[PDB]
């Protein structure tokens, strides 16, 4: 017998209450980083670790630019919500 | 074994709901770039051997209906399940082309008791949506 | 420049909206499990993998017993909420 | 470098807020066994070289004040910050002996911009508390 809420994993693009950034030509910061990290580590790292890199890359390498003072220079941090029971490897 | 069993016949499904255009009634603007993401994901999960299925501009009713159907499917030969959502939204909510849908509702179809073919299997949900109107100003 | 909400890790004892079980003489399920895993894997596993072990233990080896059908045979699953930018090791 | 720098002079603080007895007004029952927790935690984190500090039955006002004070200390020589909360609660809310406080408020004292000595450092929050009344029946 196990919990009915177990074995789920929610990978949020941003933190609770926050806005999430999408680029008109390159797509959302979150998704482009996720795919990039997956292409490079799906054959080597455990999923939580892969998602941790997605986190650093988004926190580090991105920042909005806008003529509107309010939308300018903002940052973003993904949010991993895990209820996984085991380690996940795509191989 | 402290690692999920991934040697089933197939890796599983990867449903990608991609909402770009919303009904005038919702007042939401078009999500430019959403297609680049949709294609980026399709390729990535294809390489990871997932049976990718794309869907575009679904209404809230449609999303629930689709999720309901996918869970009634048999996943016995599949190792996991993956659903990506690309849309507008707020905390605990994601938008259909015609309005919001509480996330809890679409995910409930997949809990242990509701979808037995996936019991004991990794159900991944990737969400690219706003969880509110707050803006992070950064530090350092 | 990094996000202000970054580098936070919230290790919840239970999933959102749910109850959390405590044993009158052994302490809560989550805390006794969290401490046991740390004692054995703090010098071997990265933190996210340790919380995953905690997750499996709570979901596998715990169930409520009560004369009241309402609280009898209930299960629990912890909830890891990570916004960490890097891997964490206590050594 | 993809892991946190943990070679500072000291591992850091470990605040263990242990609330056992609640005021009649709260309608909460005593949390028996919580002392087994606070004790078990204390030893565990002491073995990991953390400077531990226990607090018992603090009021919601005391909890906020305590956090505001710990976040005002200089953490330059500390690798990280750990804060364990043991008490009653609801979704996004923990109980001070005399009432409820939302986590957001006591967590904010620690963001990158408000607590500079900890910026770029792992700030862990372990929470043993209910997040609502839903009961999980189970499966299989
Ligand atoms: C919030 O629900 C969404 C989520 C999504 O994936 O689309 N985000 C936006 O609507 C969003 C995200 N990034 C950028 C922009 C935006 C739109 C207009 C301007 C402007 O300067 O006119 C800036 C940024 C919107
Ligand atoms: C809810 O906020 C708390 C969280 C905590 O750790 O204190 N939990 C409880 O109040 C709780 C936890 N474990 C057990 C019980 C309880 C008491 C009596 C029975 C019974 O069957 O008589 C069942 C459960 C309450």
């Amino acid at each position: 017998k196990i919990p009915v809420e177990a074995d789920f994993l929610y990978a949020y693009s941003t933190a609770p209450g926050y806005y999430s950034w999408r680029n008109s030509k390159d797509g959302s910061w979150f998704i482009q980083s996720l795919c990039a990290m997956l292409k490079q580590y799906a054959d080597k790292l455990e999923f939580m670790h892969i998602l941790t890199r997605v986190n650093r890359k988004v926190a580090t390498e991105f920042e909005s630019f806008s003529f509107d003072a309010t939308f300018h220079a903002k940052k973003q941090i993904p949010c991993i919500v895990s209820m996984l029971t085991k380690e996940l490897y795509f191989y | 074994d402290n690692s999920y069993k991934m040697d089933y016949p197939e890796m599983g499904l990867c449903i990608i709901i991609n909402n770009k255009n919303f009904h005038k009634s919702t007042g939401m603007t078009s999500r430019s770039g959403t297609d680049v993401d949709a294609a980026n994901l399709r390729e990535t999960f294809r390489n990871l051997k997932y049976e990718v299925r794309n869907k575009n501009d679904l209404t809230r009713e449609e999303i629930v209906e689709l999720m309901r159907d996918v869970s009634k499917e048999d996943h016995s030969k599949r190792s996991s399940f993956v659903c990506v959502l690309l849309s507008h939204g707020e905390e605990g909510i994601i938008f259909g082309t015609n309005g919001p849908v509480d996330l809890k509702k679409i995910t409930n179809f997949f809990r242990g008791d509701r979808c037995r073919s996936l019991t004991g299997k990794p159900k991944l949900f990737i969400i690219q949506a706003c969880r509110g109107t707050e803006l992070d100003c950064g530090i350092e």
